[PDB]
């Protein structure tokens, strides 16, 4: 599922694309984490609590760059 | 993922280079002599994946090398190779190679021939679903004894322990520092999504009393491309409260956990208990953190009567077989692709030695196994056989027949 993904950003989290940052959909890997299909481990709900604030977190480190550079170019022109 | 292969050098009785034979994907059993170098072995895995050997002192550095009489080496290595054909290893081969080497001040990993650092392969390994919470990938008679002998107490002390109850607390406190030092992004951009905002603002109005110039152009850029940003931000204030939602019910879950694995492994006791010991019946009961004091047992080999006894009343191979029911019990709450067993048989007769083994060839088909015995039962449910000889100051492993080995443990 989707899980596979936020699974991934806990710990081998290099292997994330900003492709799949963006498109990633934080609002539902939560939906899925809180309502799972095989209701799981708290152990392992912990191991995808992590990977999803990974995920919050690198968005936020993209925007963050992207509103510089727009902050940048346009009090450069003006 | 399974464990295709192993090469040991410099390490324990393993002086000279061995290169064990690609194990199967079931049912791996080694017999041999005392002192012949079986738990030797599986301690060359555990160097590799457990995740205590992880920081050594300078003592255990010197207690792994081969000391003997050549020239006493001062470097030894372990490789596994493991199976990749379920890509379960986030790795995009077939085989995975990965080794450790130590000497005194000397000590470092190698992923597929790459250095790599300690903490790098404890993730690599728990994405493939291996723990380093989880210790019962590998039993020895070690376990078997402290866990039949040991107080209600001591196995309430384990619940708590699988309920995972900690690392999730480990992992939940690991989540708000990001969140935190996420946050902290969050109010730079709100704060430049508010100059571009009215700098953008301005832009319009000068632009309009017209009714410097190349910022006056590509105006409707600057605007078009600013609320790209504030959907982008939009998304953030969103996942944020949703977050906040997943903190807020994992914590709701964490006060059910202690209660929760135990109504699960009590169940998963009482099957595995009714398989190995056909008639028989066993429970597990919570006694009086919490008012919880320990967790008893309540055993009825004798079909199931008012012979029910409790579990430190039980004969002394009995309560080895209920121990080793219940380290079953655990690890259906929480399987590993491959397990490590080392002498579990001990204690038991020959009746609960074949249940024993039987139990196995069932888990066989979905995991793999690595197992030493002394006996020809846990040799029937298996598909590979080796041998363990000392032979000159050294350790040799090699492949035997089903014959070699029953040959060796009836004679
Ligand atoms: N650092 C070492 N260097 C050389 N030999 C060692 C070292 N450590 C242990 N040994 C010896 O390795 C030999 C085998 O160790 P083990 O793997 O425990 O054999 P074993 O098959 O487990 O024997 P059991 O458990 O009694 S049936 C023993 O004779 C040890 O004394
Ligand atoms: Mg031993």
């Amino acid at each position: 599922g989707p899980l596979a993904k936020i699974w991934l950003a806990a710990h081998w989290d290099k292997k994330l694309t900003k492709a799949h940052v963006f498109e990633c959909n934080l609002e539902s890997s939560v939906e899925s984490i809180i309502s799972p299909k095989v209701k799981m481990a708290l152990r392992t709900s912990g191991h995808l609590l992590l990977g999803v604030v990974r995920i919050y977190h690198r968005k936020a480190k993209y925007l963050l760059a992207d509103c510089n550079e727009a902050f940048i170019k346009i009090k450069m022109a003006f | 993922m399974y464990i295709k292969q192993v090469i040991i050098q410099g390490f324990r009785s393993y002086r000279d280079q061995t290169i064990v034979d690609p194990f199967s994907s079931k049912h791996n059993v080694i017999v041999g002599r005392n002192g012949s170098g079986k738990s030797n072995f599986f301690y060359a895995i555990q160097f590799v994946l457990s995740d205590e050997f992880s920081h050594l002192r300078p003592e255990q550095r010197l207690a792994l090398l081969h000391e003997g009489t050549g020239p006493r080496v001062i470097s030894a290595f372990v490789e596994i190779i493991f199976d990749n054909s379920d890509n379960r290893l986030p790795i995009d081969k077939e085989e995975v190679s990965l080794r450790r080497v130590i000497g005194a001040k000397k000590d470092q990993y190698f992923l597929d021939k790459k250095m790599v650092t300690k903490n790098d392969v404890m993730n690599l390994l728990e994405s493939a679903g291996f723990s380093r919470s989880n210790p019962y990938y590998i039993v020895k008679q070690g376990k078997i004894n402290q866990m039949a002998t040991a107080p209600d107490s001591q196995r309430l002390k384990l619940l708590r322990e699988v309920a995972g109850t900690r690392v999730y607390d480990e992992r939940k406190e690991e989540s708000i520092s990001l969140m935190k030092e996420t946050e902290g992004k969050r109010e730079k951009i709100n704060e430049l999504l508010k100059y571009i905002e009215e700098r953008l603002h301005t832009l319009e109005e000068e632009k309009e009393e017209l009714a410097n110039k190349k910022a006056l152009d590509q105006f409707v850029n600057f605007s078009e491309q600013k609320e790209k940003l504030i959907k982008r931000q939009e998304e953030l204030d969103r996942g944020y409260k949703s977050i906040m939602e997943l903190m807020n019910v994992l914590e709701l879950r964490k006060y059910e956990a202690i209660q929760l694995t135990f109504k699960q492994v009590s169940k998963n006791f009482s099957e595995v208990f009714q398989k190995l010991v056909p008639g028989g019946k066993a429970t597990l009961v919570m006694k009086k953190v919490d008012q919880f004091t320990g967790v008893g047992i309540r055993v009825s080999f004798t079909g199931k009567q008012g012979e029910m006894r409790e579990m430190q009343q039980l004969s002394g191979g009995q309560k080895s077989l209920v121990a080793l029911a219940l380290i079953f019990a655990i690890q259906k709450c929480d399987p590993a692709p491959f397990y490590l067993f080392d002498q579990i048989d001990q204690a038991l007769d020959a009746q609960h030695r074949k249940a024993v083994s039987d139990m196995i060839m069932e888990l066989a088909v979905h995991a793999q196994f690595i197992t030493t015995t002394f006996r020809p039962e846990l040799l029937e449910s298996a598909d590979k056989f080796y041998g363990v000889k000392f032979r000159n100051k050294v350790s040799h492993i090699d492949v035997i027949t089903a014959e070699m080995a029953k040959d060796f443990v009836e004679d």
